[PDB]
């Protein structure tokens, strides 16, 4: 179907795929949240509570221990503030755009709430909150430090520290050094050796 | 996460060509979002994770794009010296130090449905939160990220990387990404490029980069790596990038998590497929993919090894001369093309118990103390690096076992299992076929939390991406297909009917079937 969402034409097409045709970024980066609220506002309410510590607020006790990581990990509201203050001012326009799309369809949801607002919020008997481009970037670090994070230095301390005492260090620092190696120069590559030259190694 | 990036030179077609294959899961409603954005001079279809402004997987209508998560090392824990007499106290640069103390309060919803608070202390020392702390040894152990207060720049990288119409503004767009990632592109003029993005920090050359970093002073980062340092290609020779999250090249190390770039890498599937073909098309991605998703990932090192053991003993074994030949003919899947239930090849069920069987005989003896840590290194998901070794006899830092005890293991281990196998089954290899695995699409992705409710329709359990696009750049534009599972729309109506598009691609997934890549409106009207 096509439609007029205040100045861009959005076109569904048979899997509801939404295609956003904007007259400038400004409109287009508005739909994009908007559309993305539309289609998924509970998963993203989530995703945020996930990076504020807010989650046991609607699933209760068991996630207090979760929240509690990610408020030790993460940033105030103001530091994320500083962050997007250091952006291009194009940039940081068009994340505060995509939040406005978002809070468009949060506000709509809230005016007709059992048509528009999902099952999993009458359930738990709350509603969306409006959204700022602070809680844009809560979105983007929820999953993409997912990717990153990792405290294997300590689980290979302690892996060192059990094999020292079941077998001496000098046997321990060798089944380390095959557990967890410096460089496998057989390991797959995804540039190989031939694939270009470092002049400087001298060809 | 897999992808493939195809330079002209090795294209049926003489175009390039991407491939994408982001594993982040399998929930619903999905971990991606897909969208067409069209504003003058920007014009881009494709997904990106879900709440990200900026398309991921997918093409603009100057280049395509992918990523893979890097595994780079952007992680350093600090071991802090505390004070003996004050536990909150570290010693740093010449002096105690204090912890910074801090309390958060959170409002729970109790059993009740009530309102109920719980307070939470932790610390912070100057070089991140601590994440582990054990007065009794005086040490506490902090955290680094060498992105920290870099995020929003990273999306504004991802947002470049939108709009960039060549391979200059691509780059640059690439250089200012600062999380461990890999990106990928290729363009319609037949070019294909490689970045493992991120800042990584200069350390220093007096620690062991595996371990924890003494925290005292002396140790600190020495500032980040030049991009032009970062592992990157434009046109590498060989016509091609595979990556399925193994090392970027040659040099590149990653500290602490070597474990996943061993000798033994998955990637091998996608390698292999790339270089059994001469020149490549889309269809051809497609059936790569598909051997990687079913592939049983230990045979390609593993299988040829049994092999030659049981050939050394089959003319005394008839059944390891059977098992031989069983081997030999299959084509090391767990597929079920006639949709039976059942996978296809009983060998390997087979091949599985025998694969159990010797890791354990392996490592339980020597690494048991240890297997809440080390069992997923050593059977690691994307490689048995040290078993292959072990049982090769190719070089190690400790002997794990001599070569007449690592041919023992190989043959104790197929007797065993073909026992199981025979007084649970059958004799012939038929008998064995195992039942297939499913999955769903659930309520929890990655994060940890639940954002919805999920699906409870099976599926074969496939070694896949979350979505998949195959994208060639013709010269007029981007043009292929893609699925999205489940489906767009994760709306569930408060009473209880699902979106029409909920889940209406899980068929598509399930069946190796994908709808069209639209990027011209003309198309995009009637799709
Ligand atoms: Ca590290
Ligand atoms: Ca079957």
């Amino acid at each position: 179907d096509q439609k007029k969402v205040e100045n861009v034409t959005i076109i569904r097409d048979s899997y509801g795929v939404p295609h956003l045709y904007a007259k400038n970024k400004k409109d287009l980066y508005k739909a994009y949240g908007y559309v993305m609220a539309q289609d998924r506002l509970f998963q993203l309410e989530m995703f945020r509570r996930g990076n504020e510590g807010t989650v046991s607020e609607i699933f209760g006790e068991e996630y207090v221990t979760k929240d509690e990581q990610s408020r030790r990990d993460g940033y105030s509201d103001q530091e994320i503030q500083t962050m997007l203050n250091g952006l291009d001012r194009e940039t940081k326009q068009l994340i505060e755009q995509f939040a406005e799309g978002i809070t468009a369809y949060v506000n709509e949801a809230v005016k007709a709430p059992d048509q528009k607002l999902s099952k999993e919020f009458h359930d738990y008997g709350f509603l969306p909150r409006k959204w700022k481009a602070t809680d844009v970037v809560r979105l983007y670090m929820v999953s993409m430090t997912y990717f990153m994070d990792n405290h294997q230095e300590l689980k290979n301390a302690e892996i060192l520290a059990r094999l020292e005492r079941t077998y001496g260090k000098e046997k321990a620092v060798k089944m380390f050094d095959d557990l967890v190696w410096k460089n496998d120069l057989e390991a797959p590559t995804s540039i190989q050796p031939d694939d270009q030259t470092d002049i400087k190694k001298e060809g | 996460s897999n992808a493939m990036i195809i330079g002209a030179k090795k294209s049926k077609s003489g175009n390039a060509l991407l491939f994408s294959g982001p594993q982040v899961g399998f929930v619903a409603p999905g971990f991606l979002y897909e969208v067409g954005l069209h504003s003058p001079g920007f014009d881009m279809e494709g997904s990106g994770f879900i709440g990200y402004p900026f398309i991921m997987f997918g093409a603009n209508q100057h280049l395509a794009l992918t990523a893979t998560a890097g595994y780079g090392n952007v992680t350093d824990i600090f071991e802090e010296k505390l004070n003996p007499a004050n536990s909150t106290q570290y010693f740093y640069k010449g002096k105690w130090r204090n912890m910074e103390k801090r309390t958060e309060t959170f409002i729970v919803r109790g059993e009740d449905g009530k309102s109920k608070k719980i307070e939470e202390t932790f610390f912070h020392t100057v070089h991140g939160p601590v994440i582990s702390l054990d007065k009794e040894k005086n040490v506490a152990y902090s955290k680094s990220w060498s992105f920290r207060g870099t995020e929003a720049k990273s999306i504004q990288a991802y947002m470049k990387a939108n709009w960039a119409k060549n391979v200059k503004e691509f780059q640059q767009a690439a250089s200012e990404f600062t999380m461990s990632l890999n990106w990928y592109y290729a363009d319609k003029k037949g070019n294909i490029a490689y970045y493992h993005v991120g800042k990584y920090p200069i350390r220093s050359n007096q620690i062991d980069d595996r371990f924890p970093t003494p925290g005292t002073g002396e140790y600190e980062w020495k500032g980040f790596q030049s991009f032009a340092k970062n592992p990157q290609a434009i046109n590498p020779k060989k016509g091609y990038v595979v990556n399925w999250n193994n090392k970027p090249s040659k040099y590149w190390r990653n500290g602490e998590y070597s474990i996943v770039w061993g000798k033994d890498n998955r990637v091998q599937q996608f390698i292999n497929g790339i270089e059994a073909r001469g020149k490549v098309d889309l269809k051809d991605l497609n059936e790569i993919n598909y051997t990687a998703s079913f592939a049983q990932l230990r045979t390609h090192y593993f299988k040829p090894l049994l092999i030659k053991t049981l050939e050394k003993y089959q003319s005394e074994n008839k059944e390891y001369a059977y098992l031989v030949e069983q081997l030999r003919k299959w084509n090391n899947l767990k597929e079920d093309k006639n949709h039976d239930g059942y996978y296809d090849a009983g060998v390997a069920a087979f091949f599985d118990e025998w694969w159990n069987n010797t890791h354990d005989k392996l490592f339980n003896d020597s690494l048991g103390i240890v297997s809440d840590l080390t069992r997923e290194i050593t059977d690691h998901r994307m490689g048995a690096t040290l078993a292959y070794k072990v049982l090769s006899g190719e070089p190690t830092n400790y002997q794990w076992k001599s070569k007449e005890e690592a041919e023992k293991i190989i043959l104790e281990s197929t007797d065993e299992a073909l026992a199981k196998l025979h007084k649970e089954k059958g004799e012939e290899a038929d008998k064995w076929r195992a039942p297939i695995k499913t999955m769903t699409f659930g309520a929890k992705s990655l994060i940890a939390i639940p954002h919805g409710y999920g699906s409870k329709t099976e599926i074969i359990e496939m070694n896949r991406g979350s979505e998949n696009h195959y994208i060639e750049m013709t010269p007029k534009q981007p043009e292929g297909f893609n699925v999205t599972p489940p489906g767009q729309i994760g709306f569930i109506h408060k009473d209880g009917t699902l979106s029409e598009h909920y889940e209406d691609q899980l068929s598509l997934y399930a069946n190796w079937k994908f709808k069209p890549f639209l990027f011209d409106k003309k198309d995009v009207k009637r799709a």
